[PDB]
RNA sequence: AGUGGGUAAGAGC
């Protein structure tokens, strides 16, 4: 058929062009900050300093003279029996990882991962296995109470 | 579109060798 | 002995990250005298470690047995 | 294979047998028939189907590629109208164009190169040179073909189109190019073939193959930081269940010596921060550089081994003035996070008003009698115990009331035997409870079994289909 | 060259590096190979002998 | 002239017939030292030789068209090794895309210093989206089929390389002698548009070892009489990287090259990558050799 | 580069812990006036990997010296010496109290600038010397050194 | 211009 030209991808373009774009904007900050940074008789004689340093000196002896959670939890409320209290920790995410912070407990996570397993053992939309395995219950706080 | 390289004598003298660099 | 013949010969870890070459990032050859040499992910962006990876002493370069009793009786 | 070898190749025909050993064409075809036979039964009602039926074919139908045998027949519940032939991606149908009862499916697998990976003209030529072939043999002059360009992973379908068959068959074929196991078992091949990686590095990384390489006269530093932020939660029958945030604990500890150190961390900390999770981790990781520079050069660690892989990158950052100190990750979950589950330490930080940092010794004084590997295994077992139950593992660790827990220590002073009793029970503990969530005899568990249960291994396979391997 | 040279160890510095210019590429070393790079280590370690 | 600053004299470079026949021997020992040897080691041989030869030689190359013939000669010499190495017959219209692509994204990274067009049918790609499959080329311009960028304008010249340096040095100097009286050591920054143009180059002023590498002295007696030490051959006899700097950049060569070729989508297309269903090209990395 | 050559010739802390019949062995907390560590260049290996990791600190701990005064010291390692002024100068902006920031502000910026840093460093932390010191290391005139060490003292 | 340099080996029926 007839194509339509596409945007060449050119990692070296990239980079270059990526410092490029940093240059400017350090240059910019440096401008930015410089407008700031711009705008900062005793100085010279001696036995005037010596004056003010003891007017200075006796002016000082005469003065002499809980409501904060809003956050998730993953896991069902089922999961957690009435009878009993439990420890919620948070999960191990990645820093750079900007997903929310979810509040999890290690015993009801190995009965999960057991059941699950469990589950597999007894095992052993449309298309539903590519999409639910390659494509977690949870219920938020409010003020501290669910 | 051989796919052989071709002899650039008599070629490209339009263009300097300080050309296509910074 | 096992052991230490494993240790000697074994892969560490900057030889490691030696011969991983990342995909798509091209890198500048360091090496003027010879452009078939490059350090690969040592050194280079991308490579997973924060820090420097440190070298294993390990493999350090050391004289034979002979070659020690020459130089001490050269000394 | 139905890749066409244009010029013997040796080194190319050696790398091609290799990927597609153990008849992998002959079972990508099956895959994405039983696939596209299971796509079809569910939606069985909505299309108008009497029933769907998986046309037998022969063993090396996937490899014939002159000639051609319909794969999937569907059956029309009264009438179907079949539409003009046409491309997969051609939306508009002129569906009044034959009435049938017969809907047969062509599935074809292509090796396409750079000139020759063009999927539609390819599978419209082949469906028109098997419609209209006499050697191809087909139930019914309406059907549809589908070919798949695996080198290029291009997937396309040309022919009738029976009312509703084009969505449905567009969000199948698009799931299965996206998630299937025999497409997965060619890309892991091809890139186990090629040799590159999806920047999955290799670091040091604690198993329990090297497990006994630990367990070596330099010193070692565990450092945990899962009892960081941490709340308390219960359920209110007559309301709702609440929660209350508690103190947080860092540990710093030392199977060496047993020194721990417990990083004390009022919850006034989270006061005014929107992300508490990697505030935490940088936390833990400024605590942690802290403490090193706090110790002389001697007893400075050289192995740091965190338990969550959180603190690989923190750590490294906060490390980055001690380049000689190596961060181990570990696959192994050792249970640290539960010591804080002793009655000595839950108290101790929950009426923590302040900030601050203790020390303890986990060794209470078995050092004096057992070496440090061995008092670091009991310590473990310990733990994994505690972590279990935390109710009968109580009951274990005093076997008497003679055994009396003195306010010097943590763990109770036992006689020699009596710790070998002890650990015993707490071993056939973990043992049972594991059986209990698993539905698995403690004998049927073996050696090297029961060691990866204590240090916290587990099997699970959603996706067993990869036995196509063999 | 005397034995309080002040330069008596840069020297030394450059002809080991010159010297182990020779390895900078080499994957394989045979014995003879390893036993020089042995004695530029060992002279490197201990400059004064 | 110096006094009467005047083009008083022309000079006329050329390649001597000794470098060329030692260029020539070279390249024949590469290439008949290659019954088992790996495609990348010979690639990497003749990139290495080619560089040495046209950095040393550069302007004298122009001048001489048996030069420019041999180098052509060898690297078509290069090519039907490789492709002898592939298949044990003659590809028709074998693509310059295996050769010219550089090593990271898996092709040979050879240096081209000769005239090798690009058949525009090579620089279509296809991509799949939900809607179907699209077709791209390279590029929206109206030209002859595309010309791998040649080495040949990636070499500043000597004159253009001494005048420069010149400038740099005076410039470097007036620096330093203004920045003395106000003491403050030069700090990267403003000697940051004059980096890679004097002949001693600047970057040897911020080298690593510039205080152990001031006692070393007669450095380039010392290289070129190494060929009687060491059993290989070097192309940079006359220069030393620590000492003199890098005199040549590639950074701009291999921008152009991938910029040529349609870029890292159309390589990529040209290989197996799509195989492999790799969402992205960006976070991955190759292997050199395998475990066992 | 050294001005005799011719032509032919980190991540900090501040928080320490003394180490020294019962089972809770508390540690006093030790503040340190200034926490400098050397250039130490080469020890980074993936330099944007360690950027983005330090700005993610300076985000989510905008009050640590420490964080600032590595990320500026990762940018000049690099060559990128604009930047690390500015990351410095955000950091001035963000903890006036520490005089460490001020420090590497002077130590980094050239003259002029360096002085009116150490300056606004005045301005908010009038108490602490060691930007006073330097402030009359950079005045090369001798009466901009008296006019500094008088308004220090 | 051109032939080739493009034979998988194995088990008995």
């Amino acid at each position: 058929e007839e194509p339509v030209t596409a945007d060449v991808i050119n990692p070296m373009a990239l980079r270059q062009r990526e410092e490029l774009r940093e240059k400017l904007a350090a240059a910019k900050e440096k401008r930015l900050l410089n407008q700031k940074l711009g705008k900062i008789p005793w100085l010279d004689d001696t036995a005037a300093w010596i004056e003010r340093s003891r007017q200075l000196q006796k002016e000082k002896d005469l003065a002499e003279k809980r409501d904060l959670q809003g956050l998730t939890v993953e896991h069902a409320i089922d999961s957690f029996r009435e009878g009993e209290t439990m420890i919620l920790t948070l999960k191990d995410k990645g820093v750079l990882q900007e997903e929310e912070d979810v509040l999890v407990n290690v015993n009801l996570v190995d009965k999960e991962r057991a059941e699950k397993n469990v589950e597999l053992r007894k095992k052993k939309a449309q298309q539903k296995p590519r999409s639910i395995l390659s494509k977690p219950h949870s219920f938020r706080l409010e003020q501290g109470g669910t | 579109p051989t796919g052989e390289v071709l002899s650039l004598v008599g070629k490209l003298e339009g263009t300097r060798m300080g050309d296509k660099a910074q | 002995r096992y052991r230490k013949m494993k240790e000697r010969l074994g892969l560490t870890e900057i030889r490691k990250q030696a011969n991983r070459m990342s995909f798509g990032e091209i890198e500048e050859d360091a090496y003027q005298e010879d452009l078939g040499f490059s350090l690969g992910h040592l050194g280079k962006s991308g490579s997973g470690r924060v820090r420097q990876t440190q070298v294993n002493e390990a493999t350090k370069a050391r004289i034979s047995k002979t070659l020690q009793r020459t130089l001490q009786k050269q000394s | 294979t139905g890749i066409f070898m244009h010029g013997k190749i040796p080194t190319l025909k050696i790398s091609l047998i290799q990927i597609f050993r153990a008849h992998l064409w002959q079972k990508i075809h099956e895959s994405i028939v039983m696939d596209l036979c299971q796509v079809f039964d569910q939606e069985l009602d909505a299309l108008e189907i009497e029933t769907v039926q998986k046309e037998t074919i022969h063993p090396r139908k996937s490899y014939k590629m002159n000639s051609s045998c319909a794969d999937i027949l569907l059956f029309a519940s009264y009438k179907w109208n079949v539409s003009r032939p046409s491309l997969l991606a051609d939306s508009k149908d002129v569906m009044d164009s034959t009435t049938t009862q017969k809907y047969w499916i062509d599935i074809q697998l292509r090796w396409g190169d750079y000139d020759s990976h063009d999927i539609e003209r390819y599978a419209r030529a082949k469906f028109l040179d098997y419609t209209t072939d006499n050697m191809s043999i087909y139930p019914s002059p309406t059907g549809v073909l589908i070919a798949i360009d695996l080198a290029y992973n291009l997937h396309s379908a040309y022919g009738n189109w029976f009312p509703g068959s084009k969505p449905l068959i567009q969000q199948a074929m698009a799931k299965i190019m996206k998630a299937n196991p025999a497409l997965y078992v060619l890309r892991e091949r091809i890139r186990k073939g090629l040799q590159l990686y999806s920047s999955e590095p290799t670091e040091p990384y604690l198993s329990s193959q090297n497990y006994g390489e630990l367990f070596s006269n330099q010193i070692i530093w565990f450092v945990d930081d899962t009892n960081v932020y941490r709340v308390t939660i219960h359920k209110t029958f007559e309301g709702n269940l609440t929660t209350k945030p508690i103190n947080g604990a860092i540990f710093i500890f030392n199977p060496r010596t047993g020194q721990l150190f417990l990083k004390i961390i009022h919850t006034s900390v989270w006061a005014g921060q929107k992300r508490l999770g990697q505030l935490a981790k940088w936390k833990t990781a400024e605590e942690v550089a802290a403490l090193i520079r706090s110790l002389p050069v001697e007893e400075q660690p050289k192995q740091i081994i965190v338990t969550r892989k959180g603190m690989l990158d923190p750590l490294e950052v906060h490390l980055l003035d001690f380049p000689n100190i190596v961060i181990k990750g570990s696959e192994l979950q050792l249970p640290f996070q539960a010591c804080l589950k002793v009655e000595k330490f839950g108290d101790l930080i929950l009426k923590a008003t302040e900030p601050q940092m203790v020390l303890f010794n986990l060794y209470d004084d078995w050092l004096k009698t057992i070496s440090s590997y061995t008092a670091f295994s009991r310590l473990i077992l310990i733990l994994r115990a505690l972590h279990v139950n935390n109710d009968r593992a109580k009951v274990i660790l005093k076997p008497d009331k003679t055994t009396i827990t003195e306010p010097h220590h943590i763990w109770p002073t036992l006689t020699d035997e009596e710790w070998i009793k002890v650990e015993v029970q707490l071993k056939d503990l973990i043992l049972a409870d594991y059986g209990k969530k698993n539905n698995v005899n403690v004998a049927s568990l073996t050696q090297s079994e029961i060691r990866d249960i204590i240090l916290g291994m587990e099997i699970s396979a959603p996706s067993q289909q990869r036995q196509q391997i063999a | 060259p005397p034995l309080s040279y002040k330069h008596d160890t840069k020297l030394l510095i450059l002809a080991l590096e010159r010297l182990k210019e020779a390895y900078s590429v080499k994957s394989r070393l045979n014995q003879s190979q390893r036993e020089e790079l042995g004695l530029i280590e060992q002279a490197y370690d201990n400059p004064h002998e | 002239n110096e006094v009467t600053k005047e083009r008083t004299a022309q000079c006329f470079l050329r390649v001597d017939d000794e470098s060329m026949q030692r260029f020539h021997n070279r390249v024949r020992q590469i290439l008949m030292a290659s019954g088992s040897t790996t495609f990348t080691k010979i690639v990497n041989k003749w990139n290495t030789a080619l560089i040495g030869l046209m950095t040393y030689f550069r302007e004298a190359v122009v001048n001489t068209q048996e030069l420019l013939d041999l180098l052509v000669k060898c690297e078509n010499k290069i090519q039907t090794r490789i492709k002898i190495g592939l298949n044990s017959k003659m590809p028709s219209r074998f693509p310059p895309v295996v050769f010219y692509t550089p090593k990271e994204l898996g092709g040979l990274g050879m240096l081209s210093m000769g005239h090798v067009l690009i058949p525009q049918s090579d620089l279509r790609w296809s991509k799949q989206t939900d809607v179907g499959i699209t077709h791209f080329r390279s590029g929206m311009s109206h030209e002859e089929d595309q010309l791998i960028p040649n080495l040949y304008r990636y070499i500043q010249p000597w004159e253009s390389e001494f005048i420069d340096s010149q400038r740099v040095w005076a410039e470097y100097a007036l620096k330093r002698q203004e920045a003395i009286a106000q003491n403050r050591r030069l700090t990267l920054e403003d000697l940051e548009d004059s980096w890679d143009r004097g002949i001693p180059r600047i970057n040897t002023l911020f080298q690593k070892d510039r205080h152990t590498l001031a006692y070393d002295k007669g450095w380039r007696v010392r290289t070129d009489f190494k060929q009687y030490q060491v059993l290989k051959q070097n192309p940079f006899w006359w220069t030393h990287q620590r000492h003199d700097g890098k005199l040549w950049n590639l950074n701009n060569y291999r921008t152009d090259m991938i910029q040529a070729l349609g870029g890292v989508e159309g390589i990529l297309e040209h290989t197996l990558f799509k195989g492999t269903y790799f969402p992205t090209w960006e976070g991955l990395f190759w292997e050199k050799a395998s475990g066992f | 580069v050294d001005p005799r050559q011719t032509q032919f010739g980190r991540n900090t802390l501040m928080d320490m812990r003394l180490s020294q019949q019962t089972v809770v062995d508390p540690k006093g907390y030790l503040t340190d006036l200034n926490s400098m560590i050397p250039t130490h260049g080469g020890d980074i290996n993936d330099i944007k990997k360690a950027r983005l990791l330090l700005k993610s600190v300076r985000e989510t701990n905008p009050h640590h010296p420490p964080a600032w005064i590595a990320s500026a010291r990762l940018e000049e390692v690099t060559g990128k010496l604009q930047v690390a002024r500015n990351l410095i100068m955000k950091g001035t902006e963000m903890c006036p109290k520490s005089e460490d920031v001020w420090l590497e502000a002077a130590r980094l910026q050239p003259g002029d600038t360096a002085k009116a840093v150490v300056a606004q460093a005045v301005r908010h932390l009038p108490q602490s010397v060691r930007i006073y010191i330097r402030a009359a290391e950079l005045e090369t005139d001798i009466r901009a050194k008296k006019r500094v060490l008088r308004k220090a003292l």
